[PDB]
């Protein structure tokens, strides 16, 4: 019955909320500022039901499936306009009900909304104390996307261009590159050794755990899985909803890629500036803040750096005692222990495995088991009992 | 691209202004901005400033660029100089540059047509005086016509806008004065006949006027509202409004007396029938009144939310909010559980009637807050934007879809146009002279062959021999019958799935936070894949010798290895640290 | 040995054609399945007999090459196959018997076989023989300058050149 | 009393809390919910046949 | 000097002034247009 | 010197090529007409054909809505930009089963359904076709001769050439599809559905579109009509066809410009009845065109003649129905599949293309979707500056794998039939390891009595197969292409960048070399190499 | 279970709050960085049969 | 369409260095350009 009202909204051209602001529907990005319904859940407390992008590339993925399916968008309009013309041929209520039923049947409206099925009472209360089917069926609204993603291919291309990828590539071996010599920092400076040793000292307090007189009852209902064992969850304060839709929209707003991010901000400033400016010379006010972006923000990342590794020189260039005069502090990061403990690791080293010709350090599994397999066999041997939960040989 | 709030051009400045023409007073602007085809877009005093300061920018930007090209006979990025015209990349350059801002332009007005017809406040009045029937039927079957899902809503839409346009006659600006003519001008049906089929009654109109002073509509947006909740069973209870609405007897009273006193110039049911919708159009004999109905939408649509005068309607028109509630929760839940479960324990089912009665408080208490402060967060791009998400009501309002297309088409220019700016410009040449010290090199200074890519992990996860086998031999032929299409498309669905997840896990694998989540996707993909594998594979092998058939040859490939299990890296290749790291890696959250 | 197989099939009963196309599709991928092992078993033997590149420890290196990725590509047969004698010769990067063969060329104006064991004989296996240009595929544009005009061997002086 | 004859309550194998779901998108939600009832389905059909 | 003439740049995205605008008058039954006078 | 020899290479090549490619079409293009021929004398005639002028929807005042009574007689001559209606007789078994059912037909939503379905069965296609003078027949067959003589010239010079020739024709009497005045214009409507009716509207544009303007003289107009029961798969042979009578084609805008004015501007009162004037003499001007004309303004308020005249002469606010049912995609993406479908049908006419544009983009866009579509890791935006802008050297190899996997996971149909007189047909899906993932045989074709034996089914498959994987071959090749040479151009002209360019290429072949001879001492010394360290040889030296 | 965070305690005087663990870390095997039971500070249990 | 920029097929036609410059298989225009711009630099570059 419900789903013949949202075919009902399909076929209209107009927005389902006529463009209203309403409380309980998030306006996402990634849909393509579609209404979609977000209603907050106090089961769970404080918390807006809605999917939280956590990084830019899902959001260049969910536009390129939408300009991926806009074919099928216009099959579907074109489709569209044949069927509310054959709406405006009938004069009957009962006969147009049929029809929105027979075909939010065929386009399997019904399937757009995603109901918990979850057997456990606790699960259950999460999703059924503020979403339920009862509710769901009831505020559900269909974009046009989400129903021809339904019938349509799969794509097998990421909208990520290739020099979004070399950014990718470069963005994760920066990362990568400087977390591996915070690391092995905090090991030069030995707090890794303090840490293991202060566990020691710590040690010195704890009982032994009273584990039950039947050990299999206790552990079982604590984790709560006997009859009448179940513990519901604390009940948690809600927070105000300009925190959980901050939460909400400060997610989607953090993933933006640069280019839809400087564009938005130009056009929706460009209304209200002193100084505006239509055609070409808006687009070159574009261009130049997000060509000076990249420069800005590259620049930061470098001085950044250099602060959490205290890279760069102390004094200046020229100091009586030579170039070279330096302080080192009690557990700082300076540029000279950094290069210094690199140059320990590999100093004339050619290769990684310059002293396998001691037995004793070629089998060592420290860096990995990677230089110990030699024929296939034994990979896929490896490949083989680390599937079955084994032990890897 | 657009957003909440922000005006766009409708007009086409650039033509006329790379002929030699332009404008200094404010009067040739003026005589610049009317439109001499028939239609007349007014303006509100804020949008022509805009649009003024925009026109006079583009005189300055226009006049400093060809005074440029006459000193040469646009500037460089600060590192950058100029490459020769007429070399290739420079031309190249410029031709993406020109088709890209072409196509900018083309959105951008594109654009500015949906705030036009979509009756954005900076746009507040469409006047027809200068057409012809040509021109109405057109309007009507772009605007009104083809939207329409109920014909018979169209008349009823025509009538109320007559009816709120006679009585609200005073209010009006001078500029409206002349529909009045069509107004009066409207051919009624005769009362109970050439004109039956053609033209309704004038009963039904005054079913209408009654409408209109019952519930005092001033609007078309009210008239939107009504027109949807009046023909319901409940009605009296949906258009219940803030104001409560006069008693039937006073308004019957000066229903009596207009019609009356209209009479002598030449609780009422809901009206009946009306002639097919094409006469409307069709016909010379209703053109007076289907000009009236093109007035009524691109006119007389006020911002005013209109729920504020019909709080009953909110939940009918557009969803109800999810915190207002129009058994018990163990019930609920026992019926999802089934009769196969033991039934809820009661300590249990007491607490969990508890925290349904502690959160069904939570949300009667939450319930008005969150509306104004939701409504206070969005009049504060920034986070929380929209093609629309304005405070008022528009039932006119545009399809997310069409603004978002444009939108798309608009970055995909930006991007090409960005694309141009190192064609037409290059770098220092001892610059590059010294970019080619340092060679590329295979081994290191390039990047490996392997990166992550959607059809890189769909290859991995179909090179498998069971997987390979499964896709094509092993499922019954994909063509020949209903059973293999529909295992053909799971299998792909599942397949496609774990891919993603893999991929998604790859790109983001140097923070942990968001590894951890991913590889929960993964894990679960994963399972669904296995769990199809084990059970297809199953199916091969007991469904009912003969040399290298079906059932031998898939027994030769041995026990299947599941994706579950597999420990695969940030490169889809299986990890070369010990297993006790790996498991460390990918340990879930929390 | 239709002598047995005919009947399997039917035929006087009407053909199955659902058992026909099954055992041909499953046939096919014998084959194919076939093919892809011996590219692999081919790179299997390359890496487990390399020194060098077992200096740097990679697994990696086990895996950066699959029968997805080597040569022969199954999508680009055409271009390989339905080439003339004269074609593939060329392609293969011997440039000798290719000008010979169209010399000869302008003077004098089911099987079973592959249509390249013409062109490429036993000779061509000996990786002694193989010409730089043709060694790695991905870069055969660059490295074809420093190949010799009409030789499939380096010429040291376009090199010294272009050092110099 | 109570459990005699009644099935073993579903153990989904990667059943996730509410903090890591709330990441999923409604796609990959979707697909979350497939696994779900999948699996229960199953399970407890293998009970009833079972029993 | 490169790096100082973006930086530079992003100055002057953030120097922007607002043009005054102009409220009109809200009527119930319709939307008041004023024109340049 | 040696960039600019490859150019000129590829010039050859490509017209050498095209030249071993017409006779194909030729061929083809004969034996459709012929089994056309033979088809329409057995089946169901189109008999009339006329043009006539558009009935007003409008009424007038003291008239009834409901006798629809005047077609329009005959119309001699149709403007350029104007609509007139088409009517036909199809006296084919479904469009009296419409006629029928809708002359039956207060409404339920059962047989307005049954009618919607009905209508999808039977379709028409109606093209412009224009008559030819001796004087354009005799400058094309010398401007097709000059071609001739410049490519038999070119491959005197150049012997290779002569050889690619042959490698040519052999390779098209592969790929090719095997098949067992008045010149084409303008493709009107691609898909007209079924009416009780027997009339269409359509929409003359000023441009036929490989971008041109249209011609002036005689035109008539072609219809064709395909119902899907006799011809499933859209054999272009199998369908019926009839001609309208000659009419004559002109733009009739300079003439009625004249008229109205007695031309760079317009003033802003006439601009209304002007557009109302050329309405009346037949002309289309939508409302949306004359509201943006109007909005480009002169300080008079003057609407510029020559903008206007751009807008209505353009595809943006009307087009031809053929076009109108074709998406964005599909337009964008058209010329790929053009060049491809011209492959496998080896010069083939702008008419042919005309007929099948539809089918071909339709089939593509569903089932072909990831080949055709625009890439962003294998997609080339300029073929100027690809090798330059877009494709890093260092991004290079990681597109290069792209593409193969790509290739490698995608699939490709093919189709084949028994030249032998059996109907038995199959068809196959194909990987990109040339792996089957589906093959189908089709006894729906062939008579009842279906005495073959398992060789010839065989042989079928076989067919089937190689078209398949061919197919997939044509596909890779279009979808690897673009990046492939721009790489080609990369790698070539900017050697000095990688390590084997410039003063190390010297260092790159010592190593090869070295490589070859290590590569012996391993096969000496039994597959187990010799010391890293060298400790193996004999001598210091 | 243990978190080495800095006590009030007199003797635990010496403890000093220790850095999150390193993230894609590779071990010595008789090792762990300390997160889990699973994976303690000090591993006693044999990697043998 | 009328553009500068020749007509092929082969992307090896519009090869030409990064200062945008060819001095051999370039048009008159292009020569000119491109040999006057070299001029250019080199006149600086034994200048200082």
């Amino acid at each position: 019955d419900w789903a013949s009202h949202m075919q009902r909204e399909l076929f209209g051209e107009v927005d389902p909320l006529g463009g209203q602001a309403h409380k309980d529907y998030y306006r996402d990005v990634t849909r393509g500022y579609s209404p979609q319904y977000a209603p907050r859940n106090f089961a769970n407390g404080g918390a807006v039901a809605y999917p939280h992008i956590q990084s830019p590339y899902e959001y260049e993925e969910a536009a390129h499936r939408r300009v991926w399916l806009d074919h099928d968008v216009d099959r579907m309009r074109e489709e569209f306009t044949q069927h509310r013309a054959s709406l405006r041929s009938l004069a009957s209520a009962q006969e147009r009900e049929e029809l929105l039923r027979s075909r939010a049947a065929e386009y399997q409206v019904a399937n757009t909304v995603h109901e918990s099925e979850s057997v456990h009472p606790i699960q259950q209360l999460y999703n059924s104390g503020g979403t339920s089917r009862s509710a769901l069926k009831q505020q559900a609204v269909a974009d046009r996307y989400s129903i021809a993603e339904q019938h349509s291919p799969l794509p097998l291309t990421t909208g990520v261009d290739r020099d979004a990828l070399d950014e990718a590539q470069r963005t994760k071996d920066r990362i990568l590159n400087d977390s591996f010599t915070a690391e092995n920092l905090l090991i030069t400076h030995g707090l890794r050794e303090k840490e293991k040793h202060d566990f020691t000292i710590l040690q010195r307090t704890v009982r032994i755990p009273f584990q039950g007189y039947d050990m299999d009852r206790f552990l079982a209902q604590q984790k709560g899985t006997p009859y009448g064992a179940q513990q519901l969850p604390p009940n948690v304060v809600p927070s105000s909803m300009e925190e959980a839709q901050r939460t909400l929209r400060g997610s989607s707003a953090t993933a933006t890629p640069l280019v839809d991010a400087v564009a938005q901000k130009v056009y929706a400033r460009n209304t209200v500036v002193d100084r505006p400016a239509i055609g070409e010379q808006l687009t070159e006010q574009i261009i130049n803040i997000m060509r000076a972006s990249r420069t800005t923000a590259e620049q930061q990342r470098e001085e950044e750096r250099a602060q959490r590794f205290g890279l760069g020189r102390q004094g200046a260039l020229v100091q009586d005692g030579g170039p070279d005069q330096r302080t080192l502090k009690k557990h700082t990061n300076d540029e000279r222990i950094v290069d210094a403990m690199l140059f320990q690791q590999n100093a004339y080293r050619k290769t990684p495995t310059d002293e396998h010709w001691n037995p004793y350090i070629r089998r060592s599994t420290e860096n990995g088991v990677g230089h110990l397999l030699q024929n296939k066999f034994d990979i896929m041997r490896r490949e083989d009992r680390l599937s079955k939960g084994e032990q890897d040989l | 691209i657009t957003s909440r709030g922000q005006f766009n051009p409708i007009h086409n400045f650039s033509y006329a202004m790379e002929r030699g023409v332009r404008a200094r007073d404010v009067k040739a602007f003026e005589k610049l901005i009317t439109n001499p085809g028939p239609l007349r877009v007014a303006y509100t005093p804020d949008y022509l400033d805009w649009l003024h300061r925009c026109y006079k920018a583009k005189g300055t930007y226009m006049d400093a660029r060809a005074v440029a090209e006459k000193k040469f006979n646009g500037a460089p990025p600060p590192g950058m100089f100029l490459r020769p015209a007429h070399s290739f990349r420079r031309l190249a350059g410029e031709l993406k540059r020109r088709r890209a801002q072409s196509i900018l332009d083309e959105v951008a007005r594109a654009q500015g047509m949906l705030d036009l017809f979509e009756r954005q406040p900076h746009f507040p009045a469409i006047h027809i005086d200068r057409c012809s029937r040509f021109h109405l039927v057109e309007l009507f079957k772009e605007m009104v016509l083809e939207r329409s899902l109920d014909s018979n809503m169209i008349w009823e839409k025509a009538l109320l806008y007559r009816a709120i346009l006679s009585e609200r006659k005073p209010s009006y600006p001078t500029s409206f004065h002349y529909i009045f003519t069509a107004v009066e001008d409207t051919v009624f049906a005769p009362t109970i006949h050439p004109l039956a089929a053609k033209c309704p009654t004038l009963e039904a109109y005054y079913y209408y006027v009654y409408l209109v002073k019952k519930y005092y509509i001033d609007n078309a947006v009210e008239a939107h509202v009504v027109l949807r909740c009046h023909r319901e069973p409940n009605a009296a209870d949906l258009l219940f409004s803030n104001p409560p609405p006069k008693d039937d007897t006073e308004i019957m009273k000066a229903v009596e007396l207009l019609r009356n006193a209209d009479i002598q110039r030449g609780p009422p049911v809901l009206p009946g029938a009306y002639p097919p919708i094409d006469m409307l159009w069709r016909c010379e004999e209703n053109l007076p009144l289907l000009k009236v109905l093109l007035f009524g939408e691109f006119n007389l649509i006020v911002s005013e939310n209109p729920f504020v005068k019909f709080p009953s309607a909110h939940g009918f028109l557009t969803r109800p909010y999810s915190t207002d509630s129009s058994m018990s929760l163990a019930n609920v839940m026992a019926e999802k559980r089934g009769h196969l479960l033991p039934s809820l324990p009661r300590n249990t089912a007491t607490s969990i009637d508890a925290r349904a009665q502690d959160i069904r408080r939570l949300q009667q208490k939450h319930h008005r807050d969150d509306i104004v402060s939701f409504q206070k967060l969005l009049r504060t791009p920034s986070a929380f934007s929209s093609y629309s998400d304005w405070s008022y009501f528009n039932p006119r309002a545009v399809r997310a879809e069409e603004r978002d297309r444009l939108t798309r088409k608009a970055v995909e220019a930006l991007k090409l146009y960005d694309s141009a700016t190192n064609d037409i410009y290059r770098h220092s040449f001892e610059d590059v002279q010294a970019c080619h010290t340092q060679r590329v090199t295979e081994r290191d200074r390039t990047m490996p062959p392997y990166l992550p890519t959607l059809p890189h992990f769909v290859a991995i996860i179909k090179k498998d021999p069971h997987i390979s086998f499964l896709l094509h031999i092993g499922l019954p032929d994909r063509n020949s019958s209903e059973e293999g299409s529909a295992k053909h498309k799971e299998l792909e669905k599942r397949i496609y799935y774990l891919a993603r997840a893999l991929y998604h896990t790859a790109l983001e694998y140097h923070n942990e936070t968001v590894r951890r989540v991913n590889r929960q996707k993964v894990n679960v993909a994963a399972s669904l894949l296995d769990n199809f594998v084990e059970q297809e594979w199953t199916t091969i092998l007991r469904d009912k010798d003969t040399q290298n058939d079906k059932k031998q040859l898939a027994r030769r490939l041995g026990r299947y290895m599941l994706f579950a299990n597999r420990s695969l890296d940030d490169t889809g290749f299986p990890t070369d640290a010990r297993a006790d790291d790996y498991t460390r890696w990918m340990a879930p959250p929390s | 040995d239709k002598a047995v197989w005919e009947s399997f099939y039917r035929k006087t009963g009407s053909l199955d054609l659902d058992k026909l196309a099954e055992s041909i599709k499953t046939a096919l991928w014998d084959a194919t399945r076939k093919i892809r092992s011996a590219k692999e078993a081919a790179l299997h033997r390359s890496l487990s007999h390399n020194t060098r590149m077992r200096a740097s420890a990679d697994l990696k290196h086990w895996y950066e090459e699959d029968a997805n990725t080597l040569r022969p590509l199954a999508f680009e047969a055409l271009k390989h196959e339905a080439a003339t004698p004269w074609m593939q010769l060329v392609q293969h990067g011997k440039k000798e018997e290719a000008a010979a063969l169209l010399k000869e060329f302008e003077q004098k104006g089911n099987r079973e076989q592959p249509p390249l064991a013409s062109t490429l004989k036993a000779e061509d296996s000996n990786p002694a023989t193989i010409p730089i240009g043709s060694v790695h595929p991905l870069f055969t544009p660059a490295l074809v300058q420093i190949e010799e005009a009409g030789g499939g061997s380096v010429s040291n002086e376009a090199v010294c050149r272009a050092q110099l | 009393n109570h459990v005699v004859g009644r099935a073993p309550e579903p153990v989904v194998p990667h059943e996730q809390p509410q903090e890591v779901l709330r990441h999923f998108s409604a796609e990959e939600r979707a697909m979350y919910e497939q696994h779900v009832k999948e699996q229960t389905s199953r399970q407890l059909g293998e009970w009833e046949r079972a029993m | 000097e490169v790096v100082e003439r973006d930086a530079a740049l992003m100055k002057k995205t953030l120097s922007s002034g607002r043009r005054l605008r102009h409220r009109v008058e809200s009527s119930r039954t319709h939307r008041n247009a004023g024109s340049l006078s | 010197r040696s960039a600019a020899n490859l150019a000129r290479a590829e010039d050859l090549i490509h017209a050498v090529v095209t030249a071993a490619a017409q006779p194909f079409g030729e061929r083809r293009r004969a034996a459709t007409r012929d089994l056309h021929m033979e088809f329409q004398r057995l089946a169901v005639p189109v008999e009339r054909v006329i043009v006539a002028n558009p009935v007003s929807a409008l009424l007038e005042s003291g008239a009834d809505p409901d006798e629809k009574p005047v077609e329009g007689e005959k119309v001699n001559m149709w403007p350029l930009g104007a609509k007139r209606v088409v009517l036909y007789k199809w006296s084919a078994p479904n469009v009296e089963k419409l006629k029928a059912m809708e002359s039956d037909a207060s409404l339920t939503a059962k047989r307005l359904r049954e009618i919607q379905e009905l209508k999808r069965r039977g379709f028409l296609e109606v093209s412009l076709w224009r008559r030819v003078t001796a004087q354009e027949r005799k400058q094309r067959n010398e401007i097709v001769e000059a071609k001739k003589k410049q490519v038999e010239e070119v491959v005197r010079t150049v012997p290779s050439l002569a050889h690619l020739h042959q490698y040519a024709t052999s390779l098209y009497s592969r790929i090719e599809e095997r098949v067992a005045e008045w010149e084409f214009a303008v493709l009107l409507d691609d898909r007209v559905l079924l009416n009780k009716e027997e009339s269409v509207e359509l929409y003359l544009p000023y441009r036929d579109a490989n971008g041109e303007l249209l011609a002036q003289g005689e035109y008539r107009a072609l219809v064709r009509a395909f119902d899907l029961e006799a011809n499933p798969n859209l054999h272009p042979a199998y369908c019926s066809v009839g001609y309208s009578e000659s009419f004559q084609v002109f733009d009739a805008l300079p003439q009625l410009i004249a008229q109205f004015f007695r031309v760079t501007h317009i003033p802003a009162a006439d601009f209304t009845p002007f557009c109302a004037f050329l309405r009346d003499a037949g002309l289309d001007v939508p409302l949306r065109c004359e509201f943006e004309a109007g909005q480009a303004v002169t300080t008079d308020g003057d609407v510029y003649m020559d903008y206007f005249l751009q807008l209505l002469r353009g595809e943006a606010f009307h087009q031809s129905h053929a076009q109108a049912g074709l998406t964005e995609a599909q337009r964008a993406i058209e010329p790929l599949c053009r060049a491809h479908w011209v492959v496998h049908h080896p010069g083939a006419d702008e008419s042919e293309w005309a007929t099948a544009r539809r089918s071909v983009l339709d089939h593509a866009m569903q089932h072909e979707r990831e080949w055709w579509f625009p890439n962003e890791m294998l997609d080339v935006k300029d073929v100027v500056t690809g090798s330059t802008n877009g494709l890093t050297p260092q991004m290079y190899p990681a597109a290069v794998r792209y593409g193969v996997e790509l290739c490698t996971v995608l699939t490709a149909e093919g189709k084949f039939v028994d030249e032998r007189g059996s109907g038995l047909s199959a068809r196959c899906v194909v990987n990109g390891t040339g792996a089957a993932e589906s093959v189908v045989f089709d006894t729906a074709n062939c008579n009842g009595t279906n005495t073959t034996s398992v060789e010839d089914a065989l042989r079928v498959a076989h067919g089937a197969l190689r078209s398949a994987q061919d197919r997939h071959n044509t596909l890779a090749a279009f979808r690897l292409g673009p990046l492939s040479k721009q790489s080609q151009v990369l790698l070539f002209c900017g050697v000095n960048a990688y390590e084997f360019g410039g003063k190390y290429a010297r260092t790159y072949a010592y190593a090869f070399e070295k490589a070859k001879k290590e590569l012996e001492a391993t096969a000496a010394s039994g597959f187990m190499a010799p010391s890293l360290s060298h400790e193996d040889t004999e001598r210091l030296s | 279970q243990t978190a080495v965070n800095s006590s009030d305690n007199p003797m635990l005087s010496s403890v000093t709050t220790a850095a999150p663990a390193a993230d894609l870390s590779r071990t010595k095997p008789h090792e762990g960085t300390g997160t889990s039971e699973r994976d303690p500070y000090i591993r006693t249990l044999h990697n043998q049969r | 369409k009328e553009s500068l920029l020749p007509n092929s097929s082969s992307p090896f036609a519009y090869v030409e260095d990064y200062m945008g410059t060819n001095l051999v298989f370039g048009s008159p225009v292009h020569a000119k350009e491109s040999a006057a711009v070299w001029a250019t630099y080199f006149e600086r570059r034994y200048a200082s």
